[PDB]
RNA sequence: UUUUUGUUACUGCUAAUGUAAAAGAGAAAUUAUAUAUGUACCUGGUACAUAAAUAAUCCUAUCAC
RNA sequence: UUGGAUAAGGUGCCUAAAUAUUCGCUCAUGAGAUCCCAUAAAAGGUGUUGGUUCAUAUGAACUAGCCCUGAAAAUGGAUGGCGCUAAAGCGGAUUACCGAUACCAAGCCAUAAAAAGAAAGAAAAAAUUUUUUUUUAGAAUCUUUUUAUGAGUAGAAAAUCGUGGGGU
RNA sequence: UAAAUAGUACCUGAAAUCGUUAAGAUGGAACGGAUUAAGAGAGAAAACAAGUAAAGAGGGGAAAUUCUCUUCUUUAUUAAAAGAAACAUCAGUGAUUAAUUUAAUUUCAAUAAAGCAAUCCCCUGAAAUUGUUUUCACUUUCUCCCCGCACUAAUGUGGGGAAAACUGGCUUUAUUUCUUCAAUUAUUUUUUUUGCUGAGGAAUUUUAAAAUUAUUUGAAUUUUUCUUCUUAUAAUUUAAGUUGUUUCUAUACAGUACUUUCUUAACCCACUCGUCUUGAAAC
C-alpha cells in the first residue's frame, strides 16, 4: 500500500568470540532466507543499518542509525560477520538490522 | 524465527531432541507456545524410565526439604525443566530467554484456532529403529502421581469432533470458490489468459 | 591517451593537483605529482535505453529511463516527467539495479532512437551544480514556517540552468509519451514503483 | 636510503622486468603461442589423433607386454604357494 | 582505547589506579609498583588492574602538542614573553596563578598586539 | 636474481655462498591446516614429521 | 464515556513518555510411519475415490484526484 | 594496536563452529562416553557378530570383538550439567568449519647495533607584472635515516620525580 | 568592626564518623578489569570567514604641524581553509568463482558401412626359477520344448534340455558440436565479486635505470593491432609508500549537535593483602 520495503531482513546475534573470550570487533548477523555457505557470500559487499529509537530528542528527531558494512561469511549455514563504525552495544543482541541492496552490481 | 509467535504441538517428538531445538530459538529471541506436552515420548522402555524418576525422587535437602530440589510431575513442567537446563537461566539474559516459553497439556482456546507445526529432526518416526523400545511422557507421570490423564483425553474428544465440523464448512467453501474461478478464466483478455497459463497459476 | 600493460589497455583522462602540505625544511609546495588518471569503466549492462529503479532518494523505488554516460562517470536519467513524475536527474549507476528491458525493442519505438539521441546532446554535467548566489539566496531567508518554503521553492524557478534543463525535459517527454500509452501494461509497468514481498529471496531473482 | 613501500616482483610488470631482463621476451613468446592454438581451433585437435595414430599404436604393443608380464608373475607366485600349503 | 582526532594519536585514556584503592581509604589513587609474593596484579593474572608500560608512549612529532596543536609556555611577566615574537605560529601562552589583576591585563593586551593566543584569557574578570 | 635460482635449483659451484646470503625464510601457517604434528608422514594414521619427498611443494605452496 | 493541541516569581514538586524487539511479523482437519484420509451400505467389514520431494504451496499488494 | 591464517583441542544445547558425509558393532530391571586422572580381577554365558580345524550339511572342538554375571557403606549427587539409542555410544575413513599473549603483513614506543654529517640555498598558495600568508633548520651523550629485538623472584645498575635548609 | 560562618571551647579549619535535600540502584555480600550505550553537569585554546567600505571611541612611532601603524565597536560586502561521509583511481596484503598453452602417465566414448568366434570373445578362473604350447569352464534373452500345471516375493515361478548373436566382445575404414576428448603431475597465461591499510614529503641518489605511448636509425625471428634487441628525440606511470570530485558541519558563536567528566545498565571475565615456605584463597 505504501513504504515500500528494499531490505532483507536480518537479526544481530552476539560479537565473534570463543568459548570464555569475547572480541567485539566483530559482529555476527543472521539474514532471513540464507542458510549456505554458498548463499550468504552473496552479500559479501552491501552495507547495514542498525536503526533504534530513543526517548529524548536529539536532532529534532527520536531515531538514530549505526552503519556497517558485510565482510566475510561465518562457516557452513549461512551466518556473517559485520564491521560497524562502532562497537555494537550488547543491550541489542535480538534486534532488527537492514540488510541495504545500495552497492549493486 | 523472524515471526510473533510459533506454535508447536510435542505429540510424536522425542524430549531431548524437541528440548535442543527449543533453547536456541529462545536464546536467539523468539516466543514460542508448547501444546499437548502428555504425548511426548521418551527412548527407552517405561519401567526404565520409571527407575530413573525414581532416582530423581530420593534426591533432597537432608536438613530442610522445602529447599532444594523440587519435584515436578505434570508432563509440560517436566519439558519446562529440561529446557531449563540447557539454557545460562543465572544471568540476565538467559533469564529473559526463558521467560518466552509458555507450555499446556491439551490444546487450550487461543491455541485451538492457531496454526501447528511441527519439527521433524524430533519426530520419532524418523530417528528410533521400530524394534527398540520407548514409553509415552502421560502414562509416566501418571505412574509417579500426576492424576489429571483422563481429562485430558475426555477434552481432547470434543475438540476433535468440533474441528472436523470445521473442515467439512472449509471443503465446501474451497470447492465452491474453485468453480468461480474457473468460470471466470473466460471472461478475461486473451493476453492475460496466457500470461497466467504460462506460469502456471 | 591510453597506456597497454599485458594487454589491458587503461584509458586516461586529465587531472588536476590540488591539496598542499609543508616542505621538510622550507616552504611549502604541492602533494600530488600526477597528471592523468584511469576512468571509471562502467559494468556491461548500462544501455542508453533500458529501465531502471531508484534505490535511495526522494523517488526511491520508481522506475526510470537511462539516457546518457555524462562523461564523469555518473549518468542522466529521465522517467518521462509527463508519464511517471520523475525529472531529469542524475544518479550514480551504484544507487541503481538495472533490468533487461529496453524501449527501442518495442518496433512502435524503436522508430524514434535517432531523435531521442539528438536532444540528448545538449544535456551537460555542469548544468546540475547550481550556482553560489542561489545558494545564498536561498540561505538568507533562514534570517512563519510556511513562507519560507514557497520562496525556496521560487527562487530555484529562474536559474537559467534550470530553465535550460526544463526544455529538454519537457521535449524528450513531448517526443516520447505517445508511443508509450499505446502499450496498456507497459505503461502500467512503468507508472508503479518496485517493493518486496516475503516470498521473493533476493539470490535467486533475476531482474 | 629512507625505506619505501615493497613493491610485488611477480604481479607487478615494472619491477618484474627490472630484476628479469629476459621475462619480457618469454612472456612474448607464451602469448603468441597460446593465441596461435586458439586461432586453429576446429583445425587443431585432429591432428593429434593422426599422430596419435602413428605412434601410440607402436607404444601400446610394448606397454601391453610389460604389464602383462607382471601381472602373470604375481599369479604364479600365488599358485606356487598355494600348492605348498598342501 | 586509541583516540585519534587529526595526526595526535592517543593510545590509551583512563588513568593506571593504584591496586587495592577502591576497597582500602588509607590507599591512595596514585600509582605505586606492586612488590611482594602472591599479588595476582604482579603476576599478570587476567581479570585485575593493568600495569603502565614503556609501549604505550606516545609520538616523538606529536608528544606535547595540546589539541591547539601548540606548544604551550608559561609566563610570569611582561619580559618573559617577548621571545614569543619569533615563533608565535608554534607557541601559545598561559598565565601563572599568582599574578594579580593589573598585570594580567597588560599581559593579554600585549599578547593581543604580538598575534598570540591566550589560553586561559577569562580569569580574574 | 635468475643467477640466484640456477645455483640453487641445482648444486652449482656456488651454492655455500648463495645460500648463506640469504636471511632464512619466515613462512604462514597453511592454508587448511595441519593433519598431526605428533605423528609421522609415513606412519597408517594422519602424521606430518616425516620426510615426504615430493610432496612438499604442496605444503609450501600453502604456508608461502 | 467522539475529538484538537502537546509530553522538543520560587518551598521537593504542583502540565505530561515508555518499549528484549512493526515494515504483508499472512495461513485452525485428523491420523499412520512394512501406509493414510473422504463418501455409500452393514454390522469394524465391503466398494469406490483422493495425497504421497505433500510451505519446493496457497492467499494477499500499487489501477492517485 | 589493526587485519590475516593456525596449534593443542573441538562442531546437539549450555558454548564460537557439522543434529556433516561414508562403512561396521552394541540394548544394558545398576549401558557407554579416550594421556596425566581420579579403581577392578580370577572364573563363567545355548546373548549376538566374525574366524580356524575335525567329522554324511548337519554334529563337535576352539578362537576374539561388543554385551551380561562375579560387583557390599554410611548428609542428597554427579561421563562437568541437560540429556542422548536411524547416537549426541565404541573402531575406522572423507571433507568443511571454529578456535591463543604463538606464526605473517603494516603503524607506533623503547633497548642494541649500523650508515652519515662540524667549507648554507628560496618553495608553494591566494589575490590585477603589483601586494598577502606559511616556512627559509645545523644544540656532538646533538641531528637525520636503516635493521633486529622486548618474560622474571633473590640480586645489581642507569636515567627520571618530589621534600626541609644554603650560595649564585 | 573592614570582617562575627573572627563571640572569648574565639587564625586556617583536613580525614575517619554523623545530619539535611536532591538524583539513582536493590530475588542468599559489596567493590573491580575490557567494551560500549542511555542520562546529567561543564566547555570554544583547532573544532569556518582573512580582508574590503562607512562611521565612533582610543593608544603609539616618525617629519606646536602633517604622515604612518594598530585595539575595540556597529552596519553591509567578500573569499579562503579544515574535519567527516559517499564514489572513483593506484599501490601493499587476503578471501571468493570461472578458465588456460605445451607435455608426460596401459585412459575412454559415440555415428555411418562390411566382417570374426559360439560356453565364444577384450578379460578372468581350474588343470597337464621365466617365455611359449595345449585341455575345460566363463553370455543371458521379454525365443522354443518337456516335467510340477499356477505351483512365484515378482505383470510369473522350480527342475531338465535347445536355438540365436538382438545384447556383450574383437578387426578394416573416416570420421568428432549426435556424443566423448577424463584424472594426476610437470610447465605457462588469465578471470567475477569483495575486506583492511595510505608510513614519507628527497637545497641537489623521487636520480639513473625500467615500463608505456607516438614519430624514428638499423637487424633478426616467433611471421605478428602485447614479436624481440633503450643500436635517436619527446612525453607519461605500471617506476619514484594516495590522489580527485561532490555533499554536510554551515552562511555557526554554544542549541537537543560536537569534545569532555561523572552516574547507572547490559555481554565476557575477576578468591584477601603482607610473610615464612617445595607449596597460600586457605580450617
Ligand atoms: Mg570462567
Ligand atoms: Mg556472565
Ligand atoms: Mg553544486
Ligand atoms: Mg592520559
Ligand atoms: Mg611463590
Ligand atoms: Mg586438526
Ligand atoms: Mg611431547
Ligand atoms: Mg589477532
Ligand atoms: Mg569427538
Ligand atoms: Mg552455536
Ligand atoms: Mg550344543
Ligand atoms: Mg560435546
Ligand atoms: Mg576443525
Ligand atoms: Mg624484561
Ligand atoms: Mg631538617
Ligand atoms: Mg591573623
Ligand atoms: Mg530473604
Ligand atoms: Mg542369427
Ligand atoms: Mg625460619
Ligand atoms: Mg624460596
Ligand atoms: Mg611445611
Ligand atoms: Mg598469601
Ligand atoms: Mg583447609
Amino acid at each position: 500500500l505504501q513504504a515500500v520495503r528494499l531490505y532483507e531482513k536480518g537479526v544481530i546475534l552476539g560479537y565473534k568470540r570463543s568459548q570464555r573470550n569475547q572480541d567485539p570487533n566483530f559482529t555476527l548477523i543472521s539474514i532471513k532466507n540464507v542458510n549456505t555457505k554458498k548463499h550468504a557470500q552473496f552479500y559479501v559487499g552491501k552495507r547495514v543499518a542498525y536503526v533504534y529509537r530513543t526517548t529524548k530528542h536529539h536532532d529534532g528527531v527520536k531515531i538514530k542509525c549505526i552503519w556497517g558494512k558485510v565482510c566475510r561469511t561465518h562457516g557452513n549455514s549461512g551466518v556473517i560477520r559485520a564491521k560497524f563504525k562502532t562497537h555494537i552495544p550488547p543491550k541489542a543482541f535480538g534486534d532488527r538490522v537492514r540488510i541495504l541492496m545500495y552497492p549493486s552490481n | 524465527m523472524y515471526k510473533k509467535e510459533y506454535v508447536i504441538d510435542c505429540k510424536g517428538h522425542l524430549l531431548g531432541r524437541l528440548a535442543s531445538l527449543i533453547a536456541k530459538e529462545l536464546l536467539n529471541g523468539q516466543r514460542i507456545v508448547a501444546v499437548r506436552c502428555e504425548d511426548i515420548n521418551i527412548s527407552g522402555s517405561l519401567y526404565r524410565n520409571k527407575l530413573k524418576y525414581q532416582e530423581f525422587l530420593r534426591l533432597r535437602t537432608n536438613t530442610n526439604p522445602k529447599k532444594g530440589p523440587l519435584h515436578l510431575r505434570e508432563p509440560s513442567k517436566i519439558l519446562w525443566r529440561c529446557v531449563r537446563g540447557m539454557l545460562p537461566h543465572k544471568t540476565y539474559k538467559g533469564q529473559l530467554a526463558l521467560k518466552k516459553l509458555k507450555v499446556c497439556v491439551g490444546m487450550p482456546y487461543p491455541y485451538d484456532k492457531k496454526k501447528k507445526y511441527v519439527l521433524p529432526s524430533a519426530l520419532r518416526a524418523f530417528r528410533l529403529k521400530k524394534h527398540r523400545r520407548y514409553c509415552r511422557l502421560g502414562t509416566l507421570s501418571s505412574r509417579v502421581g500426576w492424576n489429571y490423564d483422563t481429562l485430558v483425553k475426555k477434552n481432547e474428544v470434543l475438540r476433535k469432533q468440533v474441528s472436523k465440523a470445521y473442515y467439512k464448512k472449509k471443503v465446501n467453501n474451497l470447492n465452491e470458490k474453485k468453480e468461480i474461478k474457473t468460470e471466470a478464466l473466460n471472461l478475461i483478455n486473451p493476453e492475460q489468459r496466457q500470461v497466467l497459463e504460462n506460469f502456471g497459476y | 591517451k591510453h597506456y597497454n600493460v599485458k594487454g589491458k589497455k587503461k584509458v586516461l583522462v586529465p587531472v588536476n593537483a590540488k591539496k598542499t602540505i609543508n616542505k621538510k625544511y622550507f616552504g611549502r609546495k604541492v602533494a600530488s605529482k600526477k597528471k592523468y588518471v584511469v576512468q571509471r569503466k562502467l559494468r556491461k549492462s548500462i544501455e542508453v535505453g533500458k529501465v531502471a529503479i531508484i534505490l535511495t532518494g526522494k523517488h526511491m523505488g520508481k522506475r526510470c529511463i537511462i539516457t546518457k554516460i555524462l562523461n564523469s562517470g555518473l549518468l542522466a536519467v529521465v522517467g518521462p516527467y509527463e508519464i511517471n513524475g520523475v525529472p531529469l536527474k542524475r544518479v550514480d549507476s551504484r544507487y541503481l539495479v538495472v533490468t533487461s528491458t529496453n524501449i527501442f525493442n518495442f518496433e512502435n519505438i524503436a522508430k524514434l532512437k535517432d531523435d531521442f539521441l539528438n536532444y540528448a546532446q545538449d544535456i551537460d554535467d555542469d548544468s546540475f551544480i547550481k550556482t553560489l548566489e542561489i545558494k545564498k539566496k536561498q540561505k538568507k531567508l533562514l534570517k512563519f514556517m510556511n513562507n519560507v518554503i514557497d520562496k525556496i521553492k521560487e527562487i530555484r524557478k529562474e536559474d537559467p540552468k534550470v530553465q535550460k534543463l526544463e526544455g529538454i525535459q519537457k521535449d524528450i517527454g513531448s517526443l516520447l509519451k505517445p508511443e508509450i500509452l499505446k502499450n496498456k501494461v507497459f505503461a502500467h509497468y512503468l507508472k508503479s514503483k518496485f517493493t518486496l514481498r516475503n516470498d521473493m529471496v533476493l539470490h535467486k531473482m533475476k531482474f | 636510503k629512507k625505506r619505501l613501500q615493497n613493491k610485488n616482483s611477480l604481479t607487478n610488470f615494472a619491477v618484474r622486468c627490472r630484476l628479469n631482463p629476459a621475462y619480457k621476451l618469454l612472456r612474448s613468446l607464451a602469448v603468441l603461442r597460446m593465441r596461435k592454438s586458439i586461432l586453429e581451433k576446429s583445425k587443431n585437435k585432429k591432428e593429434k589423433r593422426v599422430q596419435k595414430q602413428i605412434q601410440k599404436k607402436e607404444l601400446q604393443k610394448i606397454n601391453h607386454d610389460y604389464y602383462k608380464g607382471v601381472a602373470k608373475a604375481v599369479k604364479k607366485k600365488k599358485k606356487r604357494e598355494e600348492k605348498k600349503a598342501k | 582505547a586509541v583516540k585519534k582526532v587529526g595526526k595526535i594519536i592517543k593510545k590509551r585514556t583512563k588513568k593506571f589506579t593504584r591496586f587495592q584503592s577502591n576497597r582500602f581509604m588509607r590507599v591512595k589513587p596514585a600509582w605505586r609498583k606492586p612488590r611482594g609474593i602472591d599479588c595476582r596484579v604482579r603476576r599478570r593474572y587476567k581479570g585485575t588492574n593493568l600495569m603502565p608500560s614503556i609501549g604505550y608512549g606516545s609520538n616523538k612529532k606529536t608528544k606535547f602538542l595540546l589539541p591547539n596543536n601548540k606548544y604551550k609556555y608559561v609566563v610570569k611577566n611582561v619580559k618573559e614573553m617577548e621571545p614569543l615574537i619569533m615563533n608565535h605560529t608554534k607557541y601559545c601562552v598561559q598565565i601563572a596563578h599568582n599574578v594579580s589583576s593589573k598585570k594580567r591585563k597588560q599581559i593579554i593586551e600585549r599578547a593581543k598586539q604580538m598575534n598570540v593566543s591566550v589560553i586561559n584569557a577569562k580569569a580574574r574578570l | 636474481i635468475e643467477d640466484m635460482v640456477y645455483q640453487l635449483y641445482t648444486c652449482g659451484p656456488v651454492f655455500k655462498k648463495v645460500n648463506n646470503f640469504l636471511w632464512a625464510f619466515k613462512l604462514k601457517p597453511p592454508r587448511k591446516g595441519f593433519k598431526a604434528k605428533r605423528h609421522a608422514f609415513n606412519e597408517p594414521r594422519p602424521g606430518d614429521w616425516g620426510n615426504r619427498e615430493a610432496h612438499i611443494n604442496e605444503l609450501i605452496n600453502r604456508m608461502i
